[PDB]
């Protein structure tokens, strides 16, 4: 299994910052990484995939980037929706585990 | 025609077995009415010789079977089965590829033909359709399938892939041949035609279009060709006089002898012969491979789709000649515009088959 | 638009057995892998397994082995999971999403 | 040449059964004579054994009889026939595709060769006959069939293959060889000469007649090479002797033995050895498979039809660049000009074979 | 895809035997499940004939399992099976061949699209991912392993091996039919259209270019027929009754009879058909050639690497076509440039390979 | 590689036997450890029975060897063997012809660039060079006697093949997979800016040389192929478990027995069994054959000579197209000027072969 180090486990910050969650791969898993936004209670949300691109709805305040077994999710210019549950995954195989996830709150 | 191609994609543990379930194009379906006077017949003499025949009579018969089954032997049916089969087989992938597809003229007529206007997609559209028409014509003359569906020319006409003054210039061209090769003809005069109207830059491009439409030529002269040149009747005469020798002989020395009279080889008494049965399967199930691929061109199950291929030809040949006729999509630039080495993405089913490049034998793999 | 509609919450006692769906709509249902994630409160997302609406081929988590069974019906275009011996631990969200070399379209819940 | 081609298209009840009752080119009509001979032998061999010979004579044509039927061994003659027949086979089918078809040129001489004058039809045409007649000469020359029709040079021409010019200046030019090429040389020359008057635009169009040209050259030179290059003579001769050894042995080995001294095998005494005249129509009918083969230009049944393609080429040549010069049908818009998905009707018959398109095996079905 | 190339460059003492010890690929993971069934059947009947059978049950068995045993015949089923076997591999080689490689298009279009502006860079580009769209179409369309990765058209876009305004241009198309010709089409138009913007010299570069594009659609073609036209099923049937028969007589004829009875063949009991299994291996593990190779692009060990040839020809496509456009080294003088017989040096293990010229077979070796 | 076409020239009396005296490339070479590995398990088995075993186990043995021996059975090993060794030599043949030769790209470079001038020397020779680099790097990719003398890129450069400018531009180009197909890019970007520059003047010629050039690509790509999907594993295995299943049966099977226990087929004790040994040969032998023959460019006596093929390659190439650029000999009226019939004279030991010409089958010889 290719194991998902996520960090911080929560992030505390305030609106019109800039903050970076940070994905550490176990192995070597290219550029096959998806990042996802949860607000409590509600279903995941598809941030970025392929480590880099962005998804349809996805602000150009959301960046990613890094490759192989570092990458980052990096949240320049804060906003009130922002706030919630931020984690990854690996999509380089199968099982395709996800990270342990990071809580951004105000 | 009968594609099972997904169905063998992996050696499972019943890649095989699975496809003996099957009845479309199976050896069940055509060897049904073959194996029911097998079996009747082998009975019915069974049956004479248990219930009729006198105790004197069946020490003949017993003579007679143990003659018969020393000549039931497969090894010279095997040796020429193989041989005729083998043949066939051959002749049947060549006749497949042998049909022509428009793709390649498609490409440069759709390309070539200069002209955003009625007339120059009047042009690009008349000479797709020429041909389509040489082949059709073909087709109708060595596939019966085909034929059924364009009994005479005028269906050819009533079907859309004639116009009836092409009909009646082709009435006009008297010749007691085939005259498949006459859309060919046409074809070719009117590309000259084209170019001299300009509608063709070069003699290049000209060239290079009635260098693919020669080509198709030859296909349709390969159809006909071996619709034509049969395989040799003597041959295939040949090998059903091998066949049915061994299956005569099956017929009476395979029969369940006396037990009693302990006959070397004839201790047991099943009735039914399983083995002899399943060798009527396998040997007369391969004649009828031969038996079916013989003529690709029929209506067997296994048999080529020809009026699929048509009806696809001409929706694909006209769409891309006139739709597309320099019409592309907006360019753009691609996703790895700036990724020399990119790395497309794999599925979580299929990210076992993202490999290490292959360099060559020789080197060490470190 | 894309729409994963799965079942509503159940309620089971120990050690019988669950069967909730999960009902696609908005793209064509054979074309993309389906998958299944697991969320307890406090631990990370535990992937399930995933099932190839096609020809019905399910590859599950071997920590799912004998506990998750995944199915599909064409014909409704309608996805499968069933949960057998259920425990205490049993107890969490249970989410199926569609795969395009990521999960772009999750279920409610 | 004998084609049955429609009778074989459907795998049905008695596809092949149904040509065990024809007798052109059959195995019947080959083996005739040899059955005859060889049905003679047997029956005189077998009345001097039963009528003429001593008690002790008998005795020793059993002990003879078990040596030749030990060495009546088809498996060895299965080997060398099967691979011999294979041999000719392939042979054959190459011949038949180097039959040189004007088609090819045919189509770039009628659209290329510019003038509606008859100085551009003198020319179209003359361009096609020196064409057909390099194929003449070669015919003449590997075929018995082409050659009794044209024994004599004179023939070629009072036929009207060559004018009395053609064969003044034929005769003009000293050699000792085969003079087939010359007409495809004359070709090239008139090809230039035809593009330096004006009549052959470019040399783009002038290579590509050329090409066709050297192509058809090509074809003449492999029905020269299978023609002169036989199959070696001494290979021949071992399948002859393998299949004779085994007649020599099976005329004494196969008699009917006297069943009273119970000799194991020869149990039942049925005069006439139906098994092995049933394996003489195989083997001897498998010998002359090869034994028709092995000159597809010939005269039996089953050779190439090679006058009446001199005769079809002949006029559909001629025809295509004269008649068919710059002539078109009158351009008109397809039934499916505003149609971009047509749906050909199919007739009653057909509706069967109207198919959905295969997409791949890969795709659900659905 | 399961490369051994370098193990058997040598025939050394134990080139093949070595192989035995392989796994990936194996006679072993293939007939696994097949062969402990065989096992389980074959001493369940064992154990049943020693414990269960009564002394009268055990005569009819010993009778029967003599009955089944004189069936089974491996000279018919090598027949069938060599055959088979035979056709399946030669078109598992002719598949192969008919994978499409960028290379030829790829050196056109890398030297004959001008431009070192980002519309010829973006030109370059677009045109060879036509080719590759024309590629990965058919491949996700005859290949498990690709479809698998790309099971939607959106999985191709999403890749990168499509853009969305082609996806929309793709879907503006209307046709029933496979689109994987559509790019096809397109990089012609384009192809013209660049030779009309001046990026392309002359219609003699632009024909070529189209030329290997033809080349690459035949390519996709032959894919096409290869998935489309399955071997046909009769045959398919028959060589699995075939070969299943044989193991069926061999599960009670190669059964370990009574030795106190004495049945001739039947002398010594060794419980363990030593000899049986190593047929089965041998038959079952001929049938698995066939069975893994009638589907090279499926998911097998020794399936084709569809998916990884993807990714090769994507990176150096581009690459071939944009960094190295116009981009040469520097141009030096060679080190043999006043030498005008090289001699190459050789490394220490390699000096017995520099051998004198080979000149001819006729002349004296002096 | 081992080439005797001289000796078997012609077939004389001892045009084979004499070859059975040859060690290099030999049956006996390849055959030598396992052949004594067979001799010494036999005769060791051989001991073991004549002085070890007790009366007792002599008669298990003498059951056992029985057993064994009916199991020796050579058809279904000469079925399989046979088939694998055609594929083999198939794939042998094909990878030769597949070897690329620069003589074709030679003869347009040498003629079709001008320049009397170091550039065009210099031109004309950096071109050659990218066609051998385009080989060379294949060939030490797929043959592990070309990759012992080029183990690593820079052996390349400094045997003279490639210059190091042409290797810093070789490391510039970032990619993961073979680079073997750079030189060929460089190739058709060199003659492009060649044409450019006035140094080849038309398009034509430029297209003729370019596609000679993809013509070495898809060769370098047979190569590729050829090394990369070796001949399936299970394939091989299969192979060498029926040859080894049939010497397991041998070596106990073909024991010599007891005389005085008067087993039918024992009668006669030798000791040492000629006709196995000659059987060992046979087979084993056969199966060295596909050994020998599975990978062509090893190191074996039979192996092809690639290094020799690389030198000769390097020198004939650099000499034909700048010693031979534009430089003829002087031009002078052949012997036969005024001789339209031609008589080249005949040395007195070859009179016997001035043939008369062969005019066809058809023509009366008189
Ligand atoms: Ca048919
Ligand atoms: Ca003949
Ligand atoms: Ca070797
Ligand atoms: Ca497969
Ligand atoms: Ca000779
Ligand atoms: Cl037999
Ligand atoms: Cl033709
Ligand atoms: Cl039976
Ligand atoms: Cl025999
Ligand atoms: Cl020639
Ligand atoms: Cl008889
Ligand atoms: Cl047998
Ligand atoms: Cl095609
Ligand atoms: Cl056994
Ligand atoms: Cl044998
Ligand atoms: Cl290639
Ligand atoms: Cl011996
Ligand atoms: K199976
Ligand atoms: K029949
Ligand atoms: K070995
Ligand atoms: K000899």
């Amino acid at each position: 299994d290719i194991q998902m180090t996520q960090s911080p486990a929560s992030l505390s910050a305030s609106v019109g910052e800039t903050v970076t969650i940070t994905c550490r791969a176990s192995e070597n898993i290219y550029s096959y990484l998806t990042w996802y936004q949860q607000k409590q209670g509600k279903s995941p949300q598809l941030l970025v995939y392929n480590a880099k691109t962005l998804t349809e709805g996805v602000p150009s305040r959301f960046s990613g980037s890094g490759s192989g077994t570092q990458f980052s999710l990096k949240i320049n210019s804060l906003q009130p929706e922002d706030f919630g549950g931020y984690f990854c995954q690996h999509h380089y195989g199968t099982p395709p585990t996800f990270g342990g996830g990071t809580k951004l709150e105000v | 025609t009968v594609t099972y191609t997904n169905r063998v994609a992996d050696a499972r543990l019943g890649t095989f077995s699975q496809l003996l379930l099957q009845w479309k194009g199976s050896i069940y379906k055509l060897l049904y009415s073959e194996f029911l006077i097998f079996i009747s017949l082998y009975f019915a003499i069974s049956l004479v010789y248990r219930l009729i025949l006198s105790e004197s009579q069946r020490l003949m018969f017993e003579k007679l079977a143990l003659y018969c089954n020393s000549y039931a032997e497969l090894a010279p049916v095997s040796a020429v089965l193989g041989a005729y089969v083998s043949l066939v087989v051959s002749r049947w992938w060549a006749q497949y590829e042998s049909i022509p597809w428009p793709d390649r003229i498609m490409n440069l007529v759709s390309c070539n033909v200069d002209g955003e206007d009625e007339y120059g997609r009047l042009l690009r559209r008349t000479l797709m359709r020429y041909s389509n028409l040489c082949s059709v014509l073909i087709l109708r003359s060595v596939s019966t399938a085909v034929y059924k569906r364009f009994p005479s020319m005028e269906h050819v006409v009533r079907a859309g892939l004639m116009t009836p003054e092409e009909h009646k210039k082709f009435e006009s061209l008297n010749s007691p041949h085939n005259k498949f090769w006459i859309p060919c003809v046409w074809f070719s005069n009117l590309a000259v035609k084209a170019r001299n109207e300009g509608r063709i830059r070069d003699s290049v491009l000209l060239q290079g279009i009635l260098n693919e439409l020669n080509t198709l030529r030859s296909q349709c002269g390969r159809l006909y060709g071996y619709d034509w040149i049969s395989i040799p009747l003597v041959y295939t005469q040949v090998v059903t006089v091998a066949v049915y020798s061994f299956f005569l002989a099956c017929l009476i020395g395979r029969q369940f002898l006396d037990p009693e009279k302990a006959y070397p080889g004839h201790e047991l008494d099943l009735f039914v012969p399983v083995f002899t049965f399943l060798q009527f399967f396998f040997y007369a199930g391969w004649l009828k491979v031969a038996e079916q691929l013989i003529n690709p061109f029929g209506e067997d199950d296994d048999d080529f789709e020809t009026n699929w291929l048509i009806d696809r030809n001409l929706q694909v040949s006209l769409m891309a000649v006139d739709e597309m006729h320099q019409d592309l999509p907006i360019l753009e630039k691609d996703l790895y515009w700036n990724e020399p080495d990119p790395q497309p993405p794999y599925t979580a089913a299929t990210a076992e088959y993202k490999r290490p490049s292959f360099l060559g034998s020789t080197f060490d793999i470190s | 638009q894309v729409q994963l509609q799965q079942s509503g919450p159940e309620l089971v006692r120990p050690g019988a057995s669950v069967k909730m769906s999960c009902k696609a709509s908005g793209y064509t249902f054979t074309n993309y892998w389906m998958h299944w994630v697991k969320q307890r409160p406090g631990q990370a997302l535990e992937w399930i397994g995933m099932i190839d609406p096609s020809k019905s081929e399910t590859t599950l988590n071997q920590k799912f082995r004998g506990k998750a069974t995944l199915n599909v019906d064409k014909s409704s275009n309608t996805a499968y999971m069933q949960l057998s011996s259920l425990t205490s631990e049993d107890s969490a969200v249970y989410y199926c999403a569609r795969e395009v070399y990521y999960f772009d379209y999750w279920g409610q819940g």
